[PDB]
């Protein structure tokens, strides 16, 4: 039949773009980043991020919906905290805009009576107090910002932002996607800083992850925060490294260890070098040897002969990150590479 | 002083619940079924299979049309097939690739899902354009979805790995009922054929019943040992199972407030991803680490049958509204659909 | 003083909870066998649909 | 009347290729370009242990080809094919070998994985039929009961384009390979790493070992049997002709017992 044909060449299409995205998507390298504190993770975000305008030209739609979103909550908090507006028609208005949120209509364009009937609403010292009164009603304070701005967000038809906090996403919290190139290689970074949740449930969705990549600091060797209960970071960060090391599902997945702080470290071992967290470390009270220890530690926790460890020491002003990385990912590649042909 | 009198008053509160459940506890499901057939032995069958997806399968839900079948995938992209034909009907992007659930609208207006960004989705499917656009975004939870199910267009029920659930109001996008009472990171939702109360299953492995209109928890249940990962509702709304780490499935009742049977077996070393029952609520379905699916005789605590056309980990199982057709979906990118 | 606040809540959880009413066991199976029985023949998956009326055999 | 002391290397080019092609139709875990191309090794192996070498016991046998014309055509022609294609598939796998280690981003894919696989089986197979398909017709000149190839026009042409183009390419390649390698060792520098890799500087010169072994002393008799006059006994000739199949016998222990997960499928295979 006829609709069989047509729900055939939809299918078609489906597929079509379907493959074309597997085939981008899959020339890439993913990369995990984990630590057991607060560590050189945000360093090593930081250094490796040597996009900007990408999220910023995409979010227009995104902040648009939340600027609508929020004056129908904003007309939620007019009805509720009892504040009127000067202009009774400006609550025929105030009607408009939640039926706008409503119907799921906050994310079409923005027609010119859109803005004439919010524009009227926001002028009102009604909408002010009610954001004065926020703490009764919750309001978005972002939104405010680009209700205040409306004019220029609803003429315009499109502007990348009016703000650079990038939506923030301070809730967001979860996930962190950094995405990066170096030289002929692009990456993506998952920062799992949000994830304050058992580990067992959401490891398994990085399985093919091609590396992961291991932040802890030197400094913590004798650092001991109350709420560690007596250990410190040290035997924290070897905890979860062993933790992972021999996690099932990482097996075969190398690892990338950095150790920060080096400056730190070399200070701080001047007194008590290494003593604290290993009692039983016997040699020169130097930088080299207390840190070839330390390494050491890490390295006696890889079990696996189709796994190695990485090691590489960094400071904060060290810029020498991004080639040890990309180093160690090719390297990684070739090795999986080469016992995919069984050579080695 | 406070804390040691409150404490001594719950022991004693759990103790009298368990002298309560003794009280009725003196019969069980796997002896007053000795006077019943057994259903026999069950040889279902592959009538379709669904390719498309590129990555690792972690939810599927079945429509009330028993057509239209949406999916989900590490890929980034929800998936609306046609069961009867294979063909394609939609292909949503997502913002977040990290998806862990999915489910359908009783309506066939709406879709939804989310993961590990803490964002649950609501994607409309009757537009004017002919496209899948974001309806709606539900923030504020503090962990990762585990579980999202539609009670109507309007409300949705959210679960997630920060110790609670929450009733979302989908028009207005806010919380408006939240279910608190968990201590690990729950796992499931399962809501009751009348849409007015619901389960949950949790890390601490006890499955709770919340009342939706109510906002609190009704009844707790425990049984299990680890982790609980799927659980289901019996057809007539009045039981449920739940399946866990334990390669142990078990079957409850809310009015006896009740365990009524165990399911497990010497060689099932493996746990359960999933759990779904029949029309009829005959029949259990459980998914497990072992790449196949269990098919147990609900009333009697055996084995009817075994799908086992997967080579991964199932991920997901779902039963029809008119129980035609069994579909499963695993970590190796297909999709069967069990006759 | 917050583990004092919780000991609360978890008694008056559990004090809801104790006055719940309940059935016997072998009533609750009797009803869930009840209803298994009266629909039994009314699901595919016991009573096999013959392909001119099963959608996906046909 | 001798000749029935080759069943046994019938026997066992059959049973380790049936292994390797079991053990990747019996496994997923063995679904790498590789082990596609050793199938295809495999089969090549297979195809000339099975529609060849019977011909050629029986013409071991009896020296006279006391069958149908038609026949030795068919059968010089398939032994041409299958020596041919079991060359280029030795071929084929050194030079994935080299794109596993020269460009190790095109190699660990999906969708150039496919088309890679697709076009090195395709295009060896292709040219074993397009070398052998001269020796359907005309050109043969057998007389009487004998029935050897003897044409310079095929000989020439067929040394060079299936031995000595094949030859030269594998072991620039898998020497190019072991540079590569051999510098990154010097550079990446605990002891079993350095012994992996020596695995490998051990394990590539297997491999080109027993090829150049196995197919140089046939090729060159081949061509200095019909070049000149000179001392190449019948004895001789055969000798080489053997040791070319053996080859066919060996490759699949150097191709398959050295990987881990090919010796897993053959236990499972031979329940061990
Ligand atoms: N019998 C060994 C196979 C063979 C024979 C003649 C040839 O020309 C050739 O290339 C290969």
């Amino acid at each position: 039949s006829a609709e069989e044909r047509a729900a055939l060449e939809r299918s078609k299409a489906i597929e079509k773009n379907l493959k074309e995205d597997g085939i981008s998507a899959a020339k890439d390298v993913k990369l995990l980043l984990l630590g057991a504190g607060e560590s050189g993770e945000s360093t090593i975000v930081k250094q490796m991020k040597i996009f900007s305008g990408e999220d910023v030209k995409q979010y227009k739609p995104v902040v648009y919906s939340n600027t609508i979103q929020s004056l129908a909550a904003i007309v939620r908090a007019m009805d509720t905290l009892g504040i009127e507006y000067g202009d009774k028609e400006r609550k025929a208005d105030a009607k408009m805009v939640c039926d706008v949120v409503s119907r799921m209509e906050d994310t079409e364009p923005f027609s010119a009576e859109l803005l004439s009937a919010m524009m009227r609403l926001w002028g009102d010292s009604g909408i002010q107090e009610c954001f004065n009164r926020s703490r009764e009603y919750q309001l978005n304070d972002s939104a405010k910002y680009y209700l205040d701005s409306l004019d220029r967000i609803g003429a315009a038809d499109y502007q990348p932002t009016e703000q650079d906090i990038l939506r923030t996403r301070v809730k967001t919290t979860g996930i962190v996607e950094t995405h990066f190139t170096f030289k002929n290689l692009h990456f993506r970074l998952f920062d799992v800083g949000g994830q304050r949740s058992e580990r067992k449930k959401w490891i398994h969705c990085f399985e093919d992850v091609t590396a992961i990549i291991f932040c802890v600091a030197l400094s913590g060797y004798d650092q001991v925060l109350h709420e560690d209960e007596t250990t410190n970071r040290m035997h924290e960060s070897l905890m979860l490294f062993d933790s992972i090391c021999n996690n099932k599902f990482f097996i075969d997945t190398s690892i990338i260890l950095f150790l920060n702080k080096k400056d730190l470290f070399g200070e701080k071992i001047k007194k008590s070098p290494l003593t604290i967290c290993f009692p039983e470390y016997t040699g020169p009270n130097t930088y080299e040897d207390a840190a070839a220890y330390i390494q050491a530690q890490f390295e006696s926790k890889n079990r696996s002969p189709n796994k190695e460890i990485y090691c590489h020491m960094t400071c904060a002003t060290d810029t020498n990150n991004i080639q040890v990385v990309f180093d160690a990912v090719t390297d990684i590649i070739i090795a999986n590479n080469l016992r995919g042909c069984g050579l080695y | 002083s406070e804390l040691d009198q409150l404490r001594q008053e719950a022991e004693q509160l759990k103790n009298q619940i368990r002298d309560a459940r003794k009280a009725c506890a003196d019969a069980t499901l796997s002896q007053i079924t000795n006077n019943i057939d057994p259903v026999g032995r069950i040889q279902m069958r592959t009538r379709r299979t669904l390719r498309g997806h590129l990555a690792k399968i972690y939810a599927m839900h079945w429509g009330t049309d028993s057509r239209l079948l949406v999916s989900a995938s590490q890929d980034g992209k929800l998936i609306i097939w046609d069961s009867y034909t294979t063909n394609k009907v939609h292909a949503i992007p997502l913002r977040s690739s990290w998806v862990m659930t999915c489910a359908y609208a009783p309506s066939g207006n709406y879709v939804a899902c989310g993961g590990l960004d803490n964002i649950c989705s609501i994607y409309n499917l009757k537009t004017r354009e002919g496209n899948v656009r974001v309806s709606r975004e539900l923030a504020g939870h503090t962990g990762y979805l585990s579980c999202c199910r539609f009670l109507d267009d309007n409300q949705i029920v959210t679960s997630s790995g920060d110790t609670t659930c929450a009733l979302w109001d989908i028009e207005t996008g806010q919380q408006t009922t939240t279910f608190t009472g968990h201590t690990g990171d729950v796992m499931s939702l399962s809501l009751a054929p009348d849409t007015r109360l619901f389960v949950s299953g949790a890390c601490d492995a006890s499955a709770k019943l919340w009342d939706v209109r109510e906002g609190m928890c009704r009844q707790t249940f425990t049984g299990h040992e680890s982790d609980i990962n799927a659980i289901c509702f019996f057809p007539n709304g009045n039981a449920f199972a739940t399946g866990s780490d334990d390669a142990t499935c078990r079957l409850f009742d809310l009015r006896a407030d009740q365990e009524l049977m165990t399911y497990s077996h010497d060689n099932i070393i493996c746990g359960i991803t999933s759990v779904s029952f029949s029309k009829s609520g005959r029949l259990l379905l459980a998914g497990y680490d072992d790449f196949n699916c269990n098919v147990w005789d609900a009333l009697k605590a055996d084995r009817a049958g075994v799908l086992a056309g997967h080579d991964n980990r199932v991920s997901c199982l779902g039963v029809t509204d008119d129980g035609m057709a069994v579909a499963t979906g695993s970590w190796d990118s297909f999709l069967k659909i069990w006759n | 003083t917050a583990s004092i606040a919780q000991a609360r809540k978890l008694v008056e959880q559990l004090k809801m909870e104790a006055n719940i009413d309940r059935i016997k066991v072998s009533k609750a199976a009797a009803d869930l066998m009840a209803y298994c029985e009266a629909h039994a023949k009314e699901d595919p998956l016991l009573t096999p649909v013959p392909a001119s009326e099963n959608p996906f055999r046909e | 009347y001798y000749a029935t002391l080759l069943t046994l290397l019938i026997a066992v080019i059959v049973f380790g290729n049936v292994l390797v092609c079991m053990a990747v139709s019996r496994e997923k875990a063995l679904q790498t370009t590789t082990n596609y191309l050793i199938v295809s090794l495999a089969v090549a192996d297979l195809l000339v242990a099975t529609l060849v070498m019977p011909w050629v016991v029986y013409l071991e046998v009896v020296g006279e080809w006391k069958f149908s014309r038609i026949h030795c055509d068919i059968f010089v022609t398939l032994d041409v094919m299958m020596c041919t294609a079991s060359i280029l598939n030795l071929c084929a796998i050194s030079i994935d070998r080299y794109t596993a280690v020269a460009m190790p981003m095109l190699y660990n894919t999906r969708y150039s994985s496919k088309r890679r696989v697709t076009v090195m089986i395709s295009i060896v197979w292709v040219l074993s039929f397009t070398i052998s398909c001269p020796l359907l017709f005309g050109l043969n000149n057998a007389d009487q009961n004998e029935c050897i190839i003897a044409n310079p026009a095929f000989v020439v042409y067929s040394s060079i384009v299936s031995f000595y183009v094949p030859f030269i390419v594998t072991l620039l390649v898998y020497i190019k390979i072991y540079i590569v390698l051999r510098r990154r060792r010097k550079r990446v520098n605990r002891k079993l790493s350095q012994q992996k890799e020596k695995k490998a500087t051990q394990m590539l010169a297997i491999v080109l070992g027993v090829f150049i072994i196995c197919w140089l002393p046939f090729f060159i008799t081949h061509i200095l049997n019909i070049h000149c006059d000179c001392n190449i006994p019948p004895v001789l000739y055969s000798a080489f002709t053997w040791l070319g199949y053996v080859n066919s016998a060996v490759n699949p222990i150097i191709y398959t017992t050295f990987n881990i997960e090919f010796r897993k499928a053959f236990l499972k295979i031979l329940h061990c």
